Order: structure tokens, then C-alpha cells, then sequence
């Protein structure tokens, strides 16, 4: 499965 | 003057009774009319904002708020009973049928009071207030009443009127997510009501 | 602060110490295709103990760890030493490259991380190990609900003691995971007021309010709730709510919509030194002379638009500023990048105070040390620098 | 004081001059600078003692100063800034709990919190040569103290002239040297050694034998002060906490409580780097220690000081913060009066230069045009006046008069007006003076009974500070204006405020020839010197006194004064040079009160105006400008005997040794005023001497002595305070029936004249005292001003919003005040609105009205001399006014002319409803 690229944020305050 | 309030506008080379851009009005025939394509009906006694300078915003106009008493007054028609106009110095309020209580004092009809503000009763009945590079309220015999604001500001208050930017449903409760009480019912003269 | 895991899930969990943010094993039981990481978030603040805000961001990968601590660049490398917007440490072609408003980097995995500079993290995996995920972005299985276990692996049903079971190993003094006192919660009244346009208003749905097509990729029902409690809670001063509403900004403009303007009606511009020019969206990757000059371009720098006061019209982009072209760009030294001359220390041993030439394209050091009584370990979150052995202290006793 | 060196070795001094504490030698080689810090020493409580004062540190091109008398507030370079000034690479000062602390890129770190207590770590490399008072870093303890000396005060810098010496007495009270103190004992000053106690942790980790000996000098020079236990046990404390140790709770209520600024809570163990406006902690090490002290709650420091509410953090304009609101005239010269803008933004409108005769200047630490004039009114003897300059006209005046009065309005200006009046029969005067809207006594024929507003004012601050120095009094508003009465009817008025021409009267400002040209208000051609009386004439006369003896005869013995004598020789034996009861002839001229002394009235029969009652002003009052006044009580033929254990002196620093711990000493012209003080343990209270046993209390600006119950403004409960434990502020509401006037020269709220209820369960009596209630909902016109009188009243109609609400029992559910600039409405409920916006409940206008909430929940209104109404936290309400106002307002409550009858409560009409009912705020009545 090469599709599933993902991303983490964290969002200040 | 004339039905639909159209005052010291000059337009084509002259001042007419030309419709000028700021147009808000309030309950006429029952049905609130915002700077954009709204109508709805208040349905709520009180004394319920219907415009002010939005809080923080960077133009110079002065504070300008407005309360339109929703009583019944003259058979149950819930016009505005009395425009308690809050200018920054103080309440000017004006009454058609008796004279005007500003600052709590009856004043004459026909006289400039406060500061850079007109107010004079309408020859045929009605009562004008107008306030320089600011709002004016021709408050009818009736009740019939149009908050008036010149086009130099747009979307620059957050009232009953709400938004200037003409977009027909961003004003009426905002999209999607928002706490917006468009019927605000500050409480400052609206009575406590609590049980 | 506000969060967004690797997973489907946000959460605004509060913290005051090291927690596990991101990382693939933790007990290390998937030893097939190995190529562990783990990076860590630490939680600070600025005088409301209601909640708090990201202050330094670490990772650790392949024997090598990265950290920022919410300032212009550096303090990322092993060593101490702080660096530049791009760097490369020419072993497994990992290099640190930032965006004009944002921070990434890359590895043989290609790894990439972005932090800006105040307050506004995002990970990116490099599809390297994309199997089981160790940290606060949870399991990153399909489902959203199971993200939340302890790392000893046991059921989590206490979420706030979940930063505190992830935190850093050790002990961590006066690092409560929720307010153990009275904690000042904002009034209700005036949330209703401060709502209102100019204040939060642009970010709240609406056709007629800027960005309406941005809506649509991107969601901002989340950064709605925390313009408005984030501004409650502090004393209601402007610069919050530019910064609340251009990390939604940014966020939906990197999903690949264009932005029209909304710094002018909203009040919030940037003053942008030299070229400065601000630009709806703008391409990332500004115009930087890389310190090899001859590596592989990153594959991210391929992307959507960022909206940023570009400089590269004109003078291009380098050492987080406005350079001229004929301005140094950087040293280029080993795949490093020396910017401006800042007079660095190259090494933990104190002896090399380089003064970098970054048009020469070389660097002048010097062989001296601190000493003096003050020994040259590293300083917090700067160059080896000194630092003295030891102080005693004069008591003037008074009755 | 005591004091360790960083080398170990401990000695103690007590000092009154400025000394040095840290300081190198020489500049430093490379790569550091010059950090010289400078000690100020005072003596304070009894004498040969000394407390701590200031420090002043200069580097890199700024000096930095910190001082007791300013408590958590910085001084640079001569002027006051805000603490979190973070320069470039230096200089990080910043506000660490009870302390702050001066962190440098160099190795030298100070930390001073005042309270007698300094503390300066200094790097190793800053070792071969320091040559502070600290000691050498050699950290040997015999090799201290030795280029200088045994001497411990041998290092000084500047200092008062009177600093050597404490009195002419060789400094009284030297302590025990056999510490003969009954302290000893683990009740008090036994905390800091004694194990299986709160201090156990440090009893292990710092060896406290150092530190003990310490405290039994304490017990001996005052017996158990609590101003002497505090300070003592926090410094040894603090020391202690400097290596890390959990210690136990030593602060007790009993044996030493502590206060602080508003919303600031004292904590043991809290952060030592608390954020600052500029949201940024200290980038030095932090966390190392957790320091006790005070920390704001849901709030931060700004300016270091203040515990500023979240977010109104302002300017950072230039670097150097700047508070909301504040002036700055940041540019030099006062070129532009910048204001700090709401949003951090520098605002900044071209302003004007000023009066051309003024000066922009740094002085009492704030930068502005300040007046650069001087001049001197005398109004020596009873009837005697001067006028503002020139020669003595001599009034003979019998009757209330005014001395000096503003004759055109200013902007820059402010109230300004004093009068003398004269008592009666030609005898000495009583002065009042007249500044900023209120009016405050000097003084009055005994010692000290300060008027004000309530009688009792010993030693007590405000808008004006007024100094009780020895014998007599002295009063400078917040401009400086120096006011004096010995007493007698001798003043010594110094006006150097230029006001110039725009000042007329007695103290005429005509400036010019010695003619000064009198200027009527319609025109003056001099007709006589009785003229001038009868022109010059001020309200509150009793019978309107007439002028002049009745055969003009007094001034004719005179004329006997040249058959014989019959003056005073040994006045002319003493005013002259070879007398040496007045060696400020240099500094005044004394040829006016040379004839004021032969010609004050027949000086040696009919009217008595004696040497005794005379005599004694010249020598007192020219103490005014700096000068040595050798005894004119040689042989004491006017004995001025002293209350008790007192000894007399001609220099009585009565400034020092003063019963609280707040000083307005005005720097007492930085010279003692002639007086008796007390001796052994002394501590001198508005007259009366007690040794050191109860002058344990200190507020604000109001010294309070013992068992004291002083009630401050707003009516919020009192200070009570005991000797044994106390000082705590008991806050509570005045009870319904009495508001906040000075009845007798008394605070305490007591019932005024004018009651006129409305809520006090549902009771409304007239402020005449007939009783009908409102028994009807509205906004109700009750304390409506009758128009066309021109008294003081405004218009305020005030509209009584009795409204159902809460229980629909028609409690009192809003307020209505007109004001006549407003529409003030708050709720007992939900908040206070001004103009129709809400604001922050506690918060009063002074022209305007007195909102502030009670502690159970109610909230007052209140105008300067003006109306007041009550509102409990549940419906309550009643009206107080001043009898002042006789009649002359007609609303719902009567008149009040003193009489029930003639307002008769709207006997023809309802007061209430039938008349005087606002309709303004009612319906349209029409369907
Ligand atoms: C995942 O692969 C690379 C690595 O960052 C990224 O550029 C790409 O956009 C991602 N894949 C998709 C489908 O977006
Ligand atoms: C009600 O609203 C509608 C919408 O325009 C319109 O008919 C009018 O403005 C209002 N009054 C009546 C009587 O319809
Ligand atoms: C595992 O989770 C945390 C992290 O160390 C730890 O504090 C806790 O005691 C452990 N719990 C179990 C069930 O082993
Ligand atoms: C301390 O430094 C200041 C800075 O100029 C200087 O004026 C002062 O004389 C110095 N004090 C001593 C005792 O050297
Ligand atoms: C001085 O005398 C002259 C002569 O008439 C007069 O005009 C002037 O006002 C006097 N100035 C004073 C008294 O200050
Ligand atoms: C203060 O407390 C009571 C009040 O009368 C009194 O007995 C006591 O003696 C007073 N204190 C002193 C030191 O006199
Ligand atoms: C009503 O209350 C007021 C409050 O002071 C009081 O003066 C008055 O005597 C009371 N009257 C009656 C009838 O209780
Ligand atoms: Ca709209
Ligand atoms: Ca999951
Ligand atoms: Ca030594
Ligand atoms: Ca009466």
C-alpha cells in the first residue's frame, strides 16, 4: 500500500 | 422628504431624495431588512441592537450604537418606540409624539443638541436625527423606521444589520459555525426578567 | 496546544514537559525492515498557566537527533551547534531545508518534519517505516479510536496522563499535565463580543469572508473553537488572532487551493524587511543558493503554494532574510551552510571560531577558546559557547 | 548590618552614609567592563542600627539602580522605566519572586530584593582584583577587610551631610555586648537553629551558627519588633534556599505575616522566572531554586510591579517598555508626546514646548516641563502679612482673609489657593490650603491636629504628602509647594511653582518694582491699607469681623517704644550678627524680622506678643532652606518642655525614627526641624513617645499606632492592626444607614443627614424622614436637582430601577443615573453599564459616579460632593446626601431643608409618581 502518506500537526496554542 | 428616507444626498450635481447605499430598515411592515438580502421578524419584546460600530475596527467612525424598543406601542405593531440612539456622549433618545428627552432634559424640536447632530420633527409629522459622516433615523409618525448609514462603510459593523458586504446569508447567522444572537437583547435596559 | 496526529485525530491536550510526539517503536518489536525514530514535543509558557505552546521540538533518528526551539533556525545537530536554513550533514543524505514560513528537513528516507519558527509543527512521514507509529500521532492504523495506549502498550482510558505516560524518561519538576490549582477559565460574555469580525471573523465560515474556496479543502470547524478560546484566555490582543488565523491559512493553502487576499481588511500585515514582498501564494523553496550547490533538489520542494512575504524577487533568499545576489548566500562548507559571517564555532572543543566568508565561499577560523575560567560546553540552544566553572556568592546581610 | 563575605569571614557595621559593595579594582583586561555597585545605608528604628537602602549597579554604560524605598521597580540612569528591559547581550534584568536579579553576558549576577538583604555571585575570572566591599575572591575570611582596615564603614560614596554623625549625643543606645536577650529562647528569633522544626532540612545543609548571633542583636536594639524579626529570617532563608533544600513553613501569622501589591499570594517554593509583558521567561538558567516571595494570580508582572491584568501589556517602542497610558516623551527634550497605544503601537501627536519660562527636565524620576521659579511669603506675626515681594504693607487685619488665589484659569495649572484666618482679636492664625479640589489643614494652634478631611492625620499621604518634622509642620502637594506653620501665627509660604500673573491677592504676583501694583478685580488706586482689607473678604465669615483698633492706639506705643526702649533689646541682642540664634542671615534677610520683633505690639506691656511667642519663628522656619541653627535656648529662658523620657535638640531628624515603616518625610528639606525627642528605645506617635512596644503597624500612606481602627476611602471594613499579630486589612462594606463622611474628623461611616431609603425592605423615607414607598414598577426620578437654582447640583435625575426581578418582589433590579453626562445602569446580577457597554465592575469616576462591589456581592454609587445610593448584592437602596444641599432639589425625595413640613412629600401630588416619574425610559402609554 503505497498510498497512504500522512501527515502530523501541531497546531500552536 | 419622502417615503423611504433619502436625505443630503448629492447626486447628479445636486442633493435629492436618492437612495443612498446604507440602508437598513427596521421593521417595516414587521420585517427587518439588513444591508444585504434579509428579512425576518424580531417576534421578541425588548430592547434589541440593531447596529453599532463593531468592536476594535480600524475606521474612525465614530461609536454609533443603536436600540430600537421592540413595545407594541400604537396597536400592537412593535414599531420602535423610541431610538435610544447611545452616542458616545450620551443617550439622545427621541420621541415623535412628545418632545425630545435628550440627556433626560425635553429640548425643542427644531434645534442642534449634543454634539454634530441634527434633530428636527418632519413637517408632515415624523421626527429626522442625523448624525455628521454618521447614521440618521427618520423615525415615522407610525413607527415606520430605516437606519440609514452612508456607503463609505462596508462590512465594518456587526449588528442586527450585521455585515455591508451585500452577501445575502453571511450576515443571517453566519455559515456553519458561529454563536451569532442577531436578536443580541442587551441587557442593560432590558429588564433582568429572571423569574 | 492544538494537535493533529499522523492518524484521523485532533486533540488539545495541554503539557508542560517532553512527550513522545512521533516515532515508530517503542518497544521495538517489529524488527524487520528496521529503521527506528522517534521525536518528542515539549510544551511552554508565557504567563497564562491555562494552557500552553510548543517550545522546543525533538527528534532522534539514526543516530542522530534534531530540535528546535522556536527561533529562526538551528539547534538541531548532535553536537549542539545551531544551523542554517539549509544543511546538509552529508551522512545518509540528511539535510535541514526551511521553507520561507516553515521548516523541513530529509534523510536517505527522506523524512520531513516542519516546524516554524513560532509555534506551528507538522510531520510528514518519509514512507520509510509507515507500519506502526510510536508517539502522540498514535497507532495511525485506519481506525482513530484506538490511537490512545499507554507505551508499555496497555489501554489508555485516562487521555490526560497519556502525555505524562509518552513523556521523556525521567523525572520533570513542576511538569503537571493539567492545571492542579485554580486554572482563570475564560468568561462566556465575552467570546460572544471578541467572535465578531476583526477579531476571528475571517476564519469563520463565510462566502462573503475571504478564502471562502479554502473552506472546502480543509476544515477550519477546529481552528474556529480555538481562535476563540485561545483569544478568551489571553488578554485579547491582536496579534493571537494572526496567528490563529494563518496557521489555518497556510494549512489549507499547502491542501492546494489559492488564497486571495485577507491581511489588508482583516488589519494584519507583515512588515516584511527588504524585498519583502508579501504574495498571496508564492512558490515555496524560495531562491536559495544551496551550501552544495550540486546535491539532489528535495522532493518537496514540488509543492503547493505557501502564502509568505517572498523575497526572491529581486535579491534572493538566504540566512532568513533578504540577500543581495551578489550577497554571500552562505559559506558551503562540507554540505554546511555559514551564513552571513555570524562567527560560529564549527566544533564542541571551542578551538575553531570561524568567521564564515559566504561570498568567498570559504571560511576564516581561528584556534581560540574560551578558558578564562569560563570552559566552552554547549549553551542553551546556542553555539559552543562559554560558560564559567564556577561562581560563589556574596550574602550583604542586612537585620 | 551583618554580613558574610563570599571568602566566609563575617563582621557587621551600622552605618548612615552610601558605601559600596562589589566593585573591581581596576577595569577589567578584555572581554568585561566595570560593574561597580554602590550600597546606601540609613538608620532606621533606633540608632546605631542600619537597614539596607539601595544599590547601584553601573555597566556597560548605564546605571542601573534598585532601591527600598521603591519596592520591585528599577531606576535607570536617573529615571524610571519598566524592570523586563532586555538590552542587547547584557543587562537581562528581570523580576525573580521577592527579588530581582541583574543577569549579564560577564560572569557578575546580582540579586536584591530589598528588605536588608543583597546577594552578588561574581565569576571566578573576576578573582585577582576586586576590590568591593564584598571582599577579595581570594575566599580567604582573615584576608578581608585589610587594605582598608578594621573599619567596616571606611567605603563610602557620596551621603547625606548629616551622615557622620548620628546627634550631638554620641549615638544612642550601642547594643549589648553581652546580647542580654530574654529572646534567646526558641518563641522568637529560635527558628533558625533549633532542630525537629519547618527550618529542619537547612539545619543539615547550612550550618546556622553563622547566622544565628544575628538575630539576638535584633531583640536588643528594638524588643521583639516584628519589623525586626521578618526581615531577618527570609535573608537567612533565602541563603539557605540558594542550595536546594524542602523547607518547612517558618512564616506564622503570629510570628511574622507578610503583605503584597494587589493579587500577589506569597509562596514558599514558587517560579523564579515569572513571565514578563514581553511574553518571553528568562533565557538564563530558571527553575534553579524556587524562591519565596509574592506571585500574581491570572495575571504577570508588568513593568515589574503591578500584577497588570492578561494582555494590556503595552508599547515596546525603543526597546524600553513603556506602560499603557504612559507619556513618555520618549524623544529627548520633550519633542513629542508620544502615548502609548492600545495595541502596542507607539501613538505619537507633535505636542507643544511648554511655558517658555519652564524646563523639560528628569527629575523625581519621570521626565516633563517643570517649573523653574522660586518665591516666599512670610505672614510672620498675627495681624503682620507680607505681600508677595518687596516691602511689608503691614495689614492690621482682624478678619478671615486669602493670601494668594488664581486669578485666570489654566490648563497646566491646578487648584491653588491659601488663606489665614487671622482667628479673632488679632490673634495668631490657623492656615488652610486648597489644592486639586480638596482642602486639607496644615496645622492648628497645638502641635500637630492636620486637618484634611479627617481631623486625625498624624502622619499621613495622598495627592498631598505632609510631614510632621519635629516642631513644625510641612506640606507639598504633588507639586512642589511648601507649606509651614510653626503653630503661632508664623508661616513661610514657598511657591516655586511659576504660575506667573496669573496669581492675585495679598501674595500678589505683580511682578517688578517693590511697588508691586496692586491690581483690584475693577481697579485699584490704593484709597487706604483698610481698603485693601475691605476688599480682599472670603465666604464663611462669622459676623464679617470689622478692622481696626478701636482708637488706633495700638500702634502708638510705639511711639512710647522710642521714649524707653520698651522693644526687645535682646531681640536686637540676637537678631544681630554677633547673636548666634540666627546664623541663616546669609540665607535670609533678617532687617523684616527685625522691626516684625520691635514692632510686633508693645513688647513689654499691653497686647502680649512676647519674645517667647515670637522669637522662636525666624530660627524655626529658616530651617526651611538648608542652615545651622546653634541653640537660641542658651539659657532656656523659654523653657519647651518635653512630653516624656525626652531630651530637647535644635536638630531633631524627627523624620527618622518614625512609628511606621512609611516615610512621606518629604526629605524633611533634608534638614532637622527644631524639636524634643525622645530617648533609649524611642518611638515618637503624633506627640506621644512610646519605647519601641507598639508601633509595630504601617499601611499604605497612613501611619496607624497601636490598636488603631483606620478606615480607608470606599468604606471597605478597616486596617486593624495589634502589636502581637495583626495588620490585616479586614475588608467589609459599610452597613446600610451610614456612608463614608468625616463626622467629628472621623472615616467611619456614620448616618448622614440626607437618608432617603428606597430598598432597605422596600422601606423609602424622605431625606426629611416622611415615609411612602415606590410600590409601583419603573425607572423613578427621586433625587431630581430643582432646576434653576445654580447650587452644585447636576442634573442628576436619578431613576431608581425598581423592577420585579429576583423573587418578583420588585427589589431593586438595575440603577438609572443620569449624571448629566451619561446613562450610568448597573445590575447587582449582571455587570455595570456606562453609555450602554458593560464594564469591569470594580471601577469608579471620580466626575462622574463610585461603582465598586461590595465583598458580599453589592455595589454603591457615589458622586464628589455629590449624591451616594446604596444596592445590596439582593435588593437594597438608600440615598445618601450632605445637608449642604438645604432644599434645593425637588424630586421624589422632598427638598430636605431641614424642615419635613415644607416639602410636605408632595402633599397636593404623589412626590414619587404623580410627579417627578421618569417617562423618557417608559413606554409609548399608547396601547
Ligand atoms: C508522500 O510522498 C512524498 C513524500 O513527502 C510527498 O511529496 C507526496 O506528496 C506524498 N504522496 C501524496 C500522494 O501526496
Ligand atoms: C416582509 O418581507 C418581505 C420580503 O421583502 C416583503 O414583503 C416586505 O419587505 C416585508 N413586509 C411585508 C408586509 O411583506
Ligand atoms: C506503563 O505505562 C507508564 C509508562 O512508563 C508507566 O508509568 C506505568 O506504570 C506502566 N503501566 C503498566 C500497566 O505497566
Ligand atoms: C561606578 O561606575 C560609574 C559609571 O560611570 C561611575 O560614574 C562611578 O564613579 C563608579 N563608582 C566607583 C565607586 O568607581
Ligand atoms: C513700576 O512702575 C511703573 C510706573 O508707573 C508702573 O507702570 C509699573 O506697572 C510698575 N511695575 C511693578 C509695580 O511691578
Ligand atoms: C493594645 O491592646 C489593648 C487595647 O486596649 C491594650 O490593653 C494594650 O495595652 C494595647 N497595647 C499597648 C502596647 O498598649
Ligand atoms: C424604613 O427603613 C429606613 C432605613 O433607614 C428607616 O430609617 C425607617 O425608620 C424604616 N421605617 C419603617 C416604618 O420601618
Ligand atoms: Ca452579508
Ligand atoms: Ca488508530
Ligand atoms: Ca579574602
Ligand atoms: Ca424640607
Amino acid at each position: 500500500v503505497p498510498n497512504y502518506n500522512s501527515t502530523c500537526w501541531l497546531w500552536g496554542d | 422628504g419622502c417615503p423611504s428616507g433619502h436625505v443630503c444626498e448629492i447626486q447628479a450635481g445636486v442633493r435629492e431624495c436618492q437612495a443612498a447605499r446604507g440602508l437598513c430598515s427596521i421593521s417595516v411592515g414587521a420585517n427587518l431588512t439588513t444591508f444585504d438580502g434579509a428579512h425576518n421578524a424580531i417576534s421578541s419584546p425588548g430592547v434589541y441592537e440593531l447596529s453599532s460600530r463593531c468592536p476594535g475596527l480600524q475606521k474612525n467612525v465614530p461609536w454609533y450604537r443603536v436600540l430600537a424598543d421592540v413595545q407594541p406601542c400604537h396597536n400592537n405593531d412593535k414599531i420602535v418606540s423610541k431610538v435610544h440612539i447611545f452616542f458616545q456622549d450620551g443617550l439622545v433618545t427621541v420621541i415623535p409624539s412628545k418632545g425630545a428627552w435628550v440627556n433626560g432634559l425635553r429640548v425643542d424640536l427644531p434645534a442642534t443638541v449634543l454634539t454634530s447632530v441634527s434633530v428636527r420633527r418632519m413637517p408632515d409629522g415624523s421626527m429626522l436625527v442625523h448624525q455628521k459622516a454618521g447614521v440618521t433615523v427618520w423615525l415615522g409618525k407610525d413607527g415606520l423606521l430605516d437606519v440609514m448609514v452612508g456607503d463609505d462603510l462596508a462590512a465594518m459593523l456587526c449588528g442586527a444589520c450585521g455585515n455591508f458586504d451585500g452577501d445575502q446569508t453571511n450576515d443571517a447567522y453566519g455559515s456553519q459555525g458561529k454563536t451569532p444572537i442577531e436578536k443580541w437583547r442587551a441587557q442593560d435596559f432590558s429588564p433582568c426578567s429572571n423569574t | 496546544p492544538h494537535y493533529n496526529s499522523f492518524d484521523g485525530w485532533s486533540f488539545d491536550f495541554q503539557g508542560t514537559c517532553n512527550y513522545l510526539l512521533a516515532g515508530t517503536l517503542c518497544p521495538g518489536v517489529n524488527a524487520e525492515g528496521l529503521t527506528p525514530f522517534t521525536v518528542t514535543t515539549k510544551n511552554e509558557n508565557r504567563g497564562s498557566p491555562a494552557v500552553s505552546y510548543v517550545r522546543q521540538v525533538t527528534v532522534t533518528t539514526l543516530n542522530t537527533n534534531i530540535s528546535i526551539h522556536k527561533n529562526e533556525i538551528g539547534k538541531v545537530r548532535v553536537n549542539g551547534v545551531l544551523m542554517a536554513l539549509p544543511v546538509y550533514l552529508a551522512g545518509g543524505r540528511i539535510s535541514v531545508i526551511n521553507g520561507g514560513s516553515k521548516a523541513v528537513l530529509e534523510t536517505d528516507f527522506g523524512l520531513q518534519v516542519t516546524y516554524d519558527w513560532n509555534w506551528r509543527v507538522d510531520v510528514t512521514l518519509p514512507s520509510s517505516y509507515h507500519g506502526a507509529v510510536c508517539g502522540l500521532c498514535g497507532n495511525m492504523d485506519k481506525n482513530h479510536q484506538n490511537d490512545q495506549v499507554f507505551p508499555n502498550g496497555t489501554m489508555a482510558p485516562s487521555i490526560p496522563t497519556w502525555g505524562g505516560s509518552w513523556q521523556v524518561p525521567g523525572w520533570d519538576p513542576l511538569c503537571w499535565h493539567e492545571c492542579q490549582g485554580s486554572c482563570p477559565t475564560c468568561p462566556e460574555d465575552r467570546v460572544e463580543e471578541y467572535e465578531g469580525p476583526g477579531f476571528c471573523g475571517p476564519l469563520a465560515p463565510g462566502t462573503g469572508s475571504p478564502f471562502t474556496s479554502c473552506h472546502a479543502h480543509v476544515p477550519p470547524e477546529s481552528f474556529f473553537k480555538g481562535c476563540v478560546l485561545d483569544v478568551c484566555l489571553g488578554g485579547g490582543s491582536k496579534d493571537i488572532l494572526c496567528q490563529a488565523l494563518a496557521a489555518y491559512a497556510a494549512a489549507c493553502q499547502a491542501a492546494g487551493i489559492k488564497i486571495e487576499d485577507w491581511r489588508t481588511q482583516a488589519g494584519c500585515e507583515i512588515t516584511c524587511p527588504d524585498n519583502s514582498h508579501y504574495e498571496l501564494c508564492g512558490p515555496p523553496c524560495p531562491a536559495s543558493c544551496p551550501p552544495p550547490a550540486r546535491h539532489t533538489a528535495p522532493t518537496v520542494c514540488d509543492g503547493p503554494c505557501v502564502e509568505g512575504c517572498q523575497c526572491d524577487e529581486g535579491f534572493v533568499l538566504s540566512a532568513d532574510q533578504c540577500v543581495p545576489l551578489d550577497g554571500g548566500c552562505g559559506c558551503w562548507v562540507n554540505g554546511t551552510y555559514y551564513e552571513a559571517g555570524t562567527e560560529f564555532w564549527a566544533d564542541t572543543t571551542c578551538s575553531k571560531r570561524c568567521h564564515c566568508g559566504p561570498g568567498g565561499d570559504s571560511l576564516v577560523c581561528k584556534p581560540a577558546s574560551c578558558g578564562l575560567g569560563e570552559e566552552c560546553a554547549l549553551l542553551p540552544s546556542g553555539e559552543i559557547g562559554c560558560q564559567p566553572t564556577s561562581i560563589t556568592e556574596c550574602q550583604a546581610w542586612g537585620d
